[PDB]
């Protein structure tokens, strides 16, 4: 079925974008901060235990 | 070894005890060879709590075999001396005796060493426990979603 326009009508928004050996990356700004909160949630599970 | 039986570390335990051996002239009475083999069964079967105390290979015999002296102990080399030492000092009551320094020491230092190589095998570290991240490290793991350790 032929849409109207000339190009895709998806729009994409990127944060960190990349490409690292021809495969993409993108990255928000919650990826580097899981380690430490789970730490973090792990450690306060342990202190009230 | 030598030492093969059951009724050969009721001689040496009797030998080292002074009670019957060739450094005197006593023979072994029959009498003092069942007591004390009655006494090193029972005391290897407390020694080998079925499986969670010391390990040595010996052999239990059963009630189907008549004679408990003369079968094989099936200790190693290395738990002859330390087995028939302990077995001295055990029954040395028995004749209202008493083992020598040097015999007590000899079984304090052999029953150490039977259990040395059990106790290295055993000191064994936990699991990681189950509320542990994997880390993002892993490349495997995050990428399969094992965030957490299992635990147990």
């Amino acid at each position: 079925q032929l849409i109207a326009g000339e190009h895709i009508p998806i729009v994409p928004v990127f944060g960190e974008w990349g490409f690292v050996e021809d495969k993409e990356v993108y990255e928000g700004v919650v990826r580097l901060t899981k380690d430490g909160q789970r730490l973090r949630n792990m450690i306060m599970s342990f202190n009230a235990d | 070894m030598q030492i093969k039986t059951k009724g050969d570390l009721v001689r040496a335990a009797l030998r080292k005890l002074g009670v019957a051996s060739d450094a005197t002239l006593t023979d072994v009475e029959p009498q003092s060879m069942q007591d004390a083999v009655d006494d090193l069964e029972a005391m290897m079967a407390e020694w080998y709590q079925d499986g969670k105390g010391i390990i040595t290979g010996y052999v239990f015999s059963d009630d189907e075999n008549p004679p408990a002296e003369g079968d094989d102990h099936g200790l190693r080399s290395s738990a002859v001396s330390a087995v028939f030492h302990n077995l001295a000092c055990r029954i040395a009551p028995d004749y209202a005796l008493e083992a020598t320094a040097k015999i007590i020491a000899t079984a304090k230092y052999g029953k150490e060493l039977l259990y040395k190589q059990t106790a290295i095998s055993r000191a064994k570290r936990a699991p990681y426990p189950s509320r542990m991240p994997t880390g993002s490290g892993n490349s495997f793991a995050n990428l399969n979603e094992w965030h957490y350790f299992p635990g147990e």
